[PDB]
């Protein structure tokens, strides 16, 4: 594997802290939580893929181990398709009115919501929690900046 | 090549682990040459060499038997950072712990002190903004009296 | 593409409090584990007095 | 056991309160615990009671129970614990909104479900010699002071 | 209020109940229809900048509070009438002094019955809105011996 | 107590005829005739103009 | 995937090796382990009284190299644990600093907060008297207007 054994070794320890499997395991669902934990950053989509193209009952079912999840996350970092946070800042102004860097936080929840892969209400509202103001506004370039150091 | 990638790893760690058995048994077979090599010069040996030796074998034992003492002194440190590393390794929890609470302790403050900071000026922001629409409503209605 | 920085920055954060949460479960489950053979010790509610 | 010094354990207020309790439990202070001096302690503490059971556990140490062999039982036992202001601290992670109480299934489910997995038993063990209020609510904050056992 | 902590807040289940207490206590039955709305009314449903509700101003416009001394045939007046003279016990009757249909003049059609519906049931449900949206008990007990 | 925004539901009394009327069936088929007239006016009026 | 199955295919033969080769070890050291009991027990046969501290003086050397290597596995474990101790001893005093920075610093940024606040109702109770005062003369010229 094209992998060094540093990273492996603290890839190793933070997959050892989930536990509650059972053994050594990992779910079907759950891999996802552990793939986007220890860095990179896989879509929905990408994470089907990379599953094999899971059927909708198989995501309850089954459980792998790690040496099918290190060769996961090795093309996930490898093979990708995200792109770099210039695009992101520069998405994010086709909602700006004003033009003044900022935009309303119901816009933003609402094409978290709907446009893209959708998220549930609990995760926008955490995700738009904290940038607070007087006017209700979040300046994207603040919330990009912030979700770039996570 | 994912599927057969994990065979890699399998053979990669069944490999060290082969390899790392040929180290030790290597180590064994190289002690055993040794060892075989002494028994043949130990029986033509001169005899008075073998009393010698053992005169040494009694500070040599005492030796082994200083190193319990260091051995001890060495797991005590580590053991004693260890035991010591824990309490500091849960203070930095605890003041987590308090770090977690004391930021939101801030904006509660913040909260709170605009609970009745804001309020306050909220009032005037009520019977005073309505003016506003009154003044708006005014104009309106001044236009009427003005028509 | 954004959605999955957002998705990611969450499992992060979550990971991270689960993290530091696992370690603080660690000291509470130690502390009552030496305090059931401890709780029963005739010396410990004596001197407690 | 990880013999070491007696006195780095323990720290320094712990060691001065654990030397002044000693000096104080001693009718006849002399750096020598006795059963004698026992006996007296528990009849003047539990208005004259006999617990003849309480002398077997003299043969666990070697002979009489000296200072220094009563800080070595203390920290020997005591090992793995925590002052209180770190262990509220620590159960301040939990909850959030710090309401002081939580629910006992929670903490049954979270003291069996990560780390050492507390069996059932072990879990109903903390609960058969303490009060506990019919909604709920484990009283942590003021379950402290009974985890040291400062009552009764 | 949604969030990680989603819970239907008091202020929903305020707005929720706040429609059927002043039906009940407003809508009366006609021939045109059993649930006919004698009064306008003008719900000001407050948002925040968030978009999250905070508060509601409810407005009534004309009153048909003739409706209540007298009514035409094949009708009744308010519902409220009906659902305290029927959802009344013992103990509601000795203290308001409530008395049987046909002694009361203003009822001029007595006893009519909704079809599909019971006042013994409405009233209960009524009380438990009046309950739900923060309404103590001596204010219910005022207004059924107003009524 | 503070809102940025508002939506005011309407729901007066619909086009009542009995019988009989009387000034509150007026009132009701004035309020009635001038949502109509508003309706009306917002969607037509105010368009052109 | 035909070059992971090719390194996967090449390791087994890396691992067959190693096996066939560690192999010989084992058989060597099971035939290195017979001629030793024999020369270990035709050496005590020829004169035990004095061979036999000979055997101790090469187990007290394996003893005494095997304390050595206990005492220096345990300095590397040591100066690792007392040293990893210090990164996290630094890491509360780092911390410790964030204590007073992010927690006790929010205080000159959290009174600010609040300080902001008291110095904004200010202002928004200037603008908001400000406006009030345009009511009057919005007034008046409705007032005017109506003389
Ligand atoms: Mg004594
Ligand atoms: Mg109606």
């Amino acid at each position: 594997c094209d992998f060094s054994e540093e990273q492996t070794a603290e890839f190793k320890e933070a997959f050892q802290l989930f536990d509650r499997t059972g053994d050594g395991k990992i779910l079907y669902s759950q891999c996802g939580d552990v793939m986007r934990a220890l860095g990179q950053n896989p879509t929905n989509a990408e994470v089907m893929k990379v599953l094999g193209n899971p059927k909708s009952d198989e995501m309850n079912l089954k459980t792998l181990k790690f040496e099918q999840f290190l060769p996961m996350m090795q093309t996930i970092a490898k093979n990708k398709d995200q792109g770099c946070f210039e695009d992101y800042v520069e998405g994010l102004r086709v909602f700006d009115k004003e033009g003044n860097g900022t935009v309303m936080g119901a816009e933003i929840r609402h094409v978290l919501v709907t446009l893209g892969e959708k998220m549930t209400e609990e995760e926008v509202e955490q995700l738009v929690a904290g940038h607070e103001d007087s006017n209700g506004c979040i300046n994207y370039e603040e919330l990009v900046r912030m979700v770039l150091s996570g | 090549a994912r599927e057969k990638e994990t065979k890699a790893l399998s053979l990669a760690r069944a490999l060290e682990e082969a390899m790392e058995q040929k180290a030790e048994l290597e180590r064994l077979n190289k002690q055993f040459r040794t060892e075989m090599e002494d028994l043949m010069s130990s029986k033509d040996d001169v005899g008075k060499s073998v009393h010698e030796l053992e005169k040494s074998k009694r500070a040599l034992e005492q030796q082994v038997e200083e190193m319990k003492t260091q051995l001890e002194e060495l797991e005590d440190e580590l053991q004693a950072t260890e035991d010591a590393k824990l309490r500091l390794e849960v203070n930095l929890q605890a003041m987590k712990a308090q770090f977690e609470r004391d930021l939101q302790g801030r904006d509660e403050q913040s909260e709170e002190k605009k609970k009745q900071l804001v309020r306050q000026v909220r009032e005037m922001e009520a019977e005073l903004e309505d003016e506003r629409k009154q003044r708006s409503m005014a104009v309106a209605a001044r236009k009427k009296l003005e028509m | 593409g954004f959605q999955a920085c957002c998705r990611g920055y969450l499992a992060r954060k979550a990971f991270a409090k689960r993290q530091q949460q696992l370690t603080a479960m660690k000291v509470l489950q130690r502390n009552c584990a030496a305090y059931l053979k401890l709780r029963n010790w005739q010396w410990w509610r004596l001197f407690t007095k | 056991r990880a013999t070491s010094n007696v006195f780095a354990m323990f720290d320094q207020s712990q060691i001065q309160e654990f030397k002044e309790a000693f000096n104080m439990i001693d009718q006849n202070r002399d750096g020598f615990i006795d059963k004698e001096d026992l006996h007296d302690m528990l009849a003047s503490l539990g208005k004259n009671p006999t617990d003849e059971y309480l002398d077997a556990m003299m043969n666990e140490a070697p002979g009489p129970i000296n200072f220094t062999m009563f800080l070595t039982m203390f920290g020997e036992k005591l090992n793995g614990t925590d002052p209180e202001d770190v262990i509220r601290n620590a159960f301040a992670c939990f909850d959030e909104e710090a309401t002081g109480t939580i629910q006992e299934d929670y903490l049954r489910e979270l003291l069996t479900t990560m780390g050492d997995r507390f069996t059932d038993e072990e879990v109903d063990e903390l609960y058969r010699e303490a009060p506990i209020d019919k909604k709920g609510n484990f009283n942590y904050i003021e379950f402290t002071r009974i985890l040291k056992h400062g009552a009764k | 209020s949604h969030k990680s902590k989603k819970d239907q807040g008091e202020l929903e289940r305020q707005l929720l109940q706040a429609n059927p207490i002043l039906e009940a206590f407003g809508n009366a039955k006609t021939v045109k229809n059993d649930n006919s709305s004698r009064f306008g009314k003008f719900i000001r449903i407050n948002f925040d900048v968030n978009g999250y509700i905070v508060g509601a101003n409810i407005e009534t416009y004309l009153l048909e509070k003739s409706r209540a001394i007298r009514q035409a045939k094949e009708e009744r007046t308010f519902h409220i009438f009906y659902y305290l003279l029927s959802g009344a016990g013992e103990h509601l009757k000795t203290d308001l002094l409530l008395e049987p249909y046909n002694k009361y003049r203003f009822l001029s059609n007595g006893h009519v019955t909704i079809p599909g519906q019971q006042d013994k049931d409405m009233f209960q449900e009524t009380m438990e809105a009046m309950r739900i949206m923060g309404i103590p008990e001596e204010e219910q007990m005022g207004l059924l011996r107003v009524i | 107590r503070q809102g940025a925004s508002f939506i005011g539901i309407l729901d007066i009394a619909g086009f009542e005829i009995f019988d009989l009327n009387s000034f509150e069936q007026l009132c009701i088929n004035y309020t009635n005739e001038k949502l109509q007239q508003l309706f009306n006016h917002t969607m037509f009026i105010l368009e052109q103009e």
